[PDB]
Parts: C-alpha cells; sequence; structure tokens
C-alpha cells in the first residue's frame, strides 16, 4: 500500500497516467500499478517482433544469417542503421540488432514482414499464452499513442509476464533466450528511464519506446546483485498530443518498486 | 555541445575525416560497430536515440572526403507548408526543382545525401524529408510530414504519413 502511495502520487505529480508491472523471480511476487489497463507499446513491441524471428530460427536454424533487401521505400522516419545499407542488404541478426539497439524503424518493418505481417506478431504472442498483446501497425504509425485508441497496445502485467517467458523462462529455445538477452543487454540506450533509478552495479537489458501524446516506455530484465532477476515494465502517457518526453518518470517508478532490493 | 544542425550545416561535401571531428566534436562521434567507417555524431536525445548525423566517406582512408551526409532531428525546416493536397502534386519523374516548387521552398530538410561518384554528380542520391506546418519536432513524434527520394535529380518515389 506504501508502494501504491508513491506510484499514485508520482502519477498525479507527473501529470499523466502511469502503468507499472514488476515481477520478481526471488518469489514470483508482483507490483502492479494500473496492471490491466492498455498503453500503446510504441518501440517497446520491437522485442516481441525479434523474439518471433527468434522463435521462427528454431524451425530454420540460418534464418538469422539470411539477407534481407533494403530499399528508399522501405525508409520510415528513423533508421540510423538500415539507411546505411540503401540498394544493399542487412541480415536477420543485423536487422535484430539494430531494431533492439538503435530501435531502427525499418529494421522493426522486415522483422515484422519476415513473420508475415503485424497479425502474426499477434499470433505469436498468443502462442506464449498473451492474450492482451496486439500489434496492428508498422512502423511509423504504430506509435501515435491516441487516448483510447486499442492498436498497438498490452497491459503491464500481460507485457510483463511475456518478457519473463521470453528472456527468463521457456517460450524460446535455449540458445534463442540467450541471443535475445544479448541483445538486450548489448542495448545501451535506455540508460535515462529505468536503469537511472536502479543501483548502478545492477545489469539491465531493457528496451524504450516513446510516441504520441509524450508516451515514454521502458520494459527490463533486471539482474540486480545477488539477487534473483526482475522483470519490469513502466508505460507512461500525457494528456497532451504533443507533450515531451518523461524519462525521468520511469525511472522514479522504478526506484519506487525496487526500493530495498 | 553535442552533436547540432549548426555543425551538420558547416560541415561540407569534400572534407576529411578530421576536419569532420575537428567540427562536430569528436566527444560525440564514433566509428566502427553498425556504422563500418562511416562517422557518426549524436546530438541531443530524442525519441528512443539522439538527433544525429552519419558521415560517409570515399574511403577507409584517414583522409578520405565526405561523399554522404545523413541527419535525423539536426535540421528544421525553414518554412513547413507542405499540405495533403501538395503532395498528391507531387508526382515520380518530376524533377528536383519541380517538386521542391510543389511542396514549398522551405518545407523539407535533407535527410540523406550520397555522391557515388564524388566529386562527380553522377549517379547522386538524395531523400527529403518534408513537413507541413507543425509536423516537425526536434525532440517527439513527427506530425505530418513525407519522404521524397530522387536518383540522378528525378523523384523516384514518395510516401507520407499523417498529412492533412
Amino acid at each position: 500500500a506504501d508502494v501504491q502511495q508513491k506510484l499514485a502520487e508520482l502519477e498525479r505529480q507527473s501529470g499523466g497516467r502511469l502503468g507499472v508491472a514488476l515481477i520478481n523471480t526471488a518469489d514470483n511476487s508482483q507490483i502492479l500499478y494500473r496492471a490491466d489497463e492498455r498503453f500503446a507499446m510504441c518501440s517497446t513491441s520491437k522485442v516481441m517482433a525479434a523474439a518471433a524471428v527468434l522463435k521462427k530460427s528454431e524451425s530454420e536454424p540460418n534464418l538469422l544469417n539470411q539477407r534481407v533487401e533494403i530499399k528508399k521505400s522501405d525508409l520510415v522516419n528513423y533508421n540510423p542503421i538500415a539507411e546505411k545499407h540503401v540498394n544493399g542488404t542487412m541480415s536477420l541478426a543485423e536487422l535484430s540488432a539494430a531494431a533492439l539497439q538503435y530501435s531502427d524503424n525499418v529494421a522493426m518493418n522486415k522483422l515484422i514482414a519476415h513473420v508475415g505481417g503485424p497479425a502474426s506478431v499477434t499470433a505469436f504472442a498468443r502462442q506464449l499464452g498473451d492474450e492482451t498483446f496486439r500489434l496492428d501497425r508498422t512502423e511509423p504509425t504504430l506509435n501515435t499513442a491516441i487516448p483510447g485508441d486499442p492498436r498497438d497496445t498490452t497491459s503491464p502485467r500481460a507485457m510483463a509476464q511475456t518478457l519473463r517467458n521470453l528472456t527468463l523462462g521457456k517460450a524460446l529455445g535455449d540458445s534463442q533466450r540467450a541471443q535475445l538477452v544479448t541483445w538486450m543487454k548489448g542495448n545501451t540506450t535506455g540508460a535515462a528511464s529505468i536503469q537511472a533509478g536502479l543501483p548502478a552495479s545492477w545489469v539491465v537489458g531493457d528496451k524504450t519506446g516513446s510516441g504520441g501524446y509524450g508516451t515514454t516506455n521502458d520494459i527490463a530484465v533486471i539482474w540486480p546483485k545477488d539477487r534473483a532477476p526482475l522483470i519490469l515494465v513502466t508505460y507512461f502517457t500525457q494528456p497532451q498530443p504533443k507533450a515531451e518526453s518523461r524519462r525521468d518518470v520511469l525511472a522514479s517508478a522504478a526506484k519506487i518498486v525496487t526500493d530495498g532490493l | 555541445g553535442v552533436m547540432t544542425g549548426a555543425k551538420f550545416t558547416q560541415i561540407q561535401f569534400g572534407m576529411t575525416r578530421q576536419q569532420v571531428l575537428d567540427i562536430a566534436g569528436a566527444e560525440n562521434c564514433e566509428t566502427g560497430g553498425s556504422f563500418g567507417d562511416s562517422i557518426h555524431c549524436r546530438g541531443h536525445a530524442a525519441g528512443d536515440y539522439y538527433a544525429y548525423a552519419t558521415f560517409g566517406f570515399t574511403s577507409a582512408a584517414a583522409d578520405a572526403k565526405v561523399d554522404s551526409k545523413s541527419q535525423w532531428k539536426l535540421l528544421a525546416p525553414s518554412a513547413p507548408t507542405l499540405t495533403l493536397a501538395k503532395f498528391n502534386q507531387v508526382t515520380v519523374g518530376m524533377t528536383r526543382a519541380q517538386v521542391l516548387a510543389t511542396v514549398g521552398q522551405g518545407s523539407c530538410t535533407t535527410w540523406s545525401e550520397y555522391y557515388p561518384a564524388y566529386p562527380s554528380t553522377a549517379g547522386v542520391t538524395l531523400s527529403l524529408s518534408c513537413f507541413d506546418v507543425d509536423g516537425y519536432s526536434s525532440t517527439g513524434f513527427y506530425r505530418g510530414s513525407a519522404h521524397l527520394w530522387f536518383t540522378d535529380g528525378v523523384l523516384q518515389g514518395k510516401r507520407q504519413w499523417d498529412l492533412v
């Protein structure tokens, strides 16, 4: 109740809507705040698209080495790695890494297309037991984050359970799970989000998201010093279409729910 | 400070790697990794990354020259006047001059610009990002924008999102 009051006051001071789900795998306990409400995932959905391709590679183990053509017609507002390879190719490994470590939008769209489109990423989520996740659109429009629009949304509870199953559980094969964790740990962006509310000694594998209405998100797997890992989802969105990002709100929520660990 | 639009504009095609770093500030820049032998310079936090420039060079040599300039959220359009109607007036096969007169001389910024035969302009490829009156943001999500791309000064394709 004390943690709940602190998250409510954080949300009130911030002016927006906050969703939090923490899973502590030491005892399977959870801290939940608006954890069954829907939030626009924005780029946090790149984790699911990358994982869907990893799952496919369990049936096609050379898949990450397969080449994908990059063309000018593919470019979608933000693509710092793919634009280097226009009229050339990238491997599915390179596209996964670019999506997860640079949030490259072309990379996301190639991962979505590879498995068959947004509805196929949603079908992958359903196969993991996630009935909440829905991917409806490609980049860049999946980031509109309009209040009330369920497209490209999930809930903090559902995303925390799915990220647990992907990064720590058995949703993926052992080598695929290791590859996903390697990519997320190697993502050094996001230091101002969940990680900024944690002790510097803790190891974090995260993916941030940002979109319209000042939407500011982060999902993470966290290895605290001398502790079993945590899964933390922090979603935040604001009433004004042109609101600026609030990465610090996610850092604050992370500090509140991990205090004492 | 970090990488800026003013630094991007000061950097010219034909400059050496070290001339680029002189202007950009090497504390902002990196090479290798996902960027190969290009030089990638970070500006301010924006979206899920940073506003940035990427500079490509004629070779890996220490004194190679800039033949490619790309940027995201370093440059604002000087007078954005793009509309959905003006976007629909653009046609594949138009020249660059025809496109700019259609969408507005202040509506676009240069997303990427590459001279594969530098200093020759043969084969030049160009991507413009063009914006309606309030579509550009240097930090957050675009609210009405278009991608127009060219080879040899001829429009090869166009795409738009959220224009009205």
